[PDB]
């Protein structure tokens, strides 16, 4: 999988 | 990889509704936003909001508030947008998008007519001086969008795929062709395959001299 | 909402030469925290946008090092430090740092070359058309360049007039060349009652006009 995080954020995959 | 994967295009009635998907895979879906964007010529790209699917929280453009409706299925790893009272207006491309817009998925055709699909008529283009030239002729349908490829895409080298024209009585049409060396000619085979899925019109045309 | 602004509209340069493109937003892009979600997308035609640059300076994966971005504020710029033929398209700039998220309107870029004569191509109404009750004949312009081009039907040594329709490709990714179709209309009697099909092209690449033709029935 690519990385993502489970911690909602305002911009997600930065 | 991450993969957006839309589903296709639609014909719908002024006053009607329609639901597209955006399915996707290559990362965990809860953990991403996604935006919705609409492409229309004139309007540029607008966004209309987005759902961040591991809560359902949604953020809309007020422009789109009364027209859009955002959910998404986590078991499917899909997202959905609805879009409702559908007028001309509403006729565009409509894509979706994730995160801070990093991958985007190829785009959903969506025409608001009072008009019937009409599928294309698919016609050879043959020649009748080391270069030789092939194509074919997608005439007469209703609405957008055609795809159209060689050799189900194993042919790529020297094709042109002129864009859709839409014709002052209300049809589209647009052409495809192939330049090969003249040797080429009525010993290679060259199929064109046309798919209008609103029609549901799928033709593999082989091309061939005459 | 935010409105963003970008200059030029159009960007008409040449491969290795350098460009640039400006976007202006109507607030400041700097979030409160501390980040400034300002993007650029490429779109060529009928694709999908593609992001190349993130929070105003980076890059994204896959990217040429050609590209940057600069800015802050209200501010921003995307350099090309040398064109290539595969950057054309539209570019857009982008904020998500406002709701709603806005985009500018979008600048084309094309491709400047040499100038290159169209080689040229003519096709009969297939039998298959013509047994559906139509006929279409057509003349194709192929690779080439400015895309300004006149193209003249003949039928039976009759130079033809509002019957015929043109279509041009985009400009080419790798070459930067342009292609063009001329469709000729015909009812399939008149189709039928005529003998010698001809189309005549005239371009700055050509230093007189070339002609193909077919004789119906060969
Ligand atoms: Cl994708
Ligand atoms: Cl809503
Ligand atoms: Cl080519
Ligand atoms: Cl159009
Ligand atoms: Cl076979
Ligand atoms: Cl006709
Ligand atoms: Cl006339």
């Amino acid at each position: 999988e690519t990385f993502t995080n489970k911690l909602k954020e305002k911009h997600t995959d930065l | 990889e991450v993969q957006l994967q839309q589903s296709g295009p639609e014909l719908v009635k002024p006053g009607a509704s329609v639901k597209i998907s955006c399915k996707t895979s290559g990362y965990t879906f809860s953990n991403s936003w996604m935006n919705w964007v609409k492409q229309r010529p004139g309007q540029g790209l607008e966004w209309i909001g987005r759902i961040y699917p591991g809560d359902g929280d949604t953020n809309y453009n007020g422009k789109f508030k009364d027209k859009a409706t955002l959910t998404t299925d986590k078991s499917s790893s899909t997202a959905y947008m609805r879009l409702s009272s559908l007028t001309s207006v509403d006729s565009a491309v409509y894509f979706c998008a994730r995160s801070l817009f990093d991958y985007w998925g190829q785009g959903t055709t969506l025409t608001v007519s009072s008009a019937s699909t009409k599928g294309p008529s698919v016609f050879p283009l043959a020649p009748s001086g080391g270069t030789a030239a092939l194509g074919c002729l997608v005439k007469d349908y209703f609405p957008e969008p055609v795809t159209v490829s060689w050799n189900s895409g194993a042919l790529t080298s020297g094709v042109h795929t002129f864009p859709a024209v839409l014709q002052s009585s209300g049809l589209y049409s647009l052409s495809s062709v192939v330049t090969v060396p003249s040797s080429s000619l009525g010993t290679q085979t060259y199929i064109c395959n046309v798919n209008h899925k609103p029609s549901n019109t799928k033709v593999d045309k082989r091309v061939e001299p005459k | 909402d935010v409105v963003m602004t970008q200059t030029p509209l159009t960007l008409s340069v040449t491969i290795g030469q350098p460009a640039s493109i400006s976007c202006k937003s109507s607030q400041s892009l700097l979030d409160s925290d501390g980040k400034t979600y300002l993007i650029w997308l490429l779109q060529r035609p009928g694709q999908s946008p593609k992001r190349l640059i993130y929070l105003v300076s980076k890059l994204d994966s896959g990217v040429p090092d050609r590209f940057t971005g600069s800015g802050s504020g209200t501010d921003f710029t995307l350099k090309i430090s040398r064109v290539e033929a595969e950057d054309l398209g539209v570019y857009y700039c982008c904020q998500g740092t406002h709701f709603p998220f806005t985009f500018g309107v979008g600048t084309k870029l094309e491709l400047k070359r040499t100038v290159a004569a169209p080689s040229v191509f003519i096709f009969p109404p297939s039998d298959e058309q013509l047994k559906s009750g139509t006929a279409s004949v057509v003349c194709l312009l192929n690779n080439f360049y400015p895309r300004e081009a006149k193209v003249q039907w003949k039928v039976d040594n009759a130079l033809q007039s509002g019957n015929s329709q043109e279509s041009v490709t985009e400009q080419d990714s790798k070459d930067s060349t342009y292609s063009l179709s001329s469709t000729l209309t015909l009812s399939k009697a008149d189709y039928e009652k005529h003998k010698v099909y001809a189309c005549e092209v005239t371009h700055q690449g050509l230093s007189s006009p070339v002609t193909k033709s077919f004789n119906r029935g060969e």
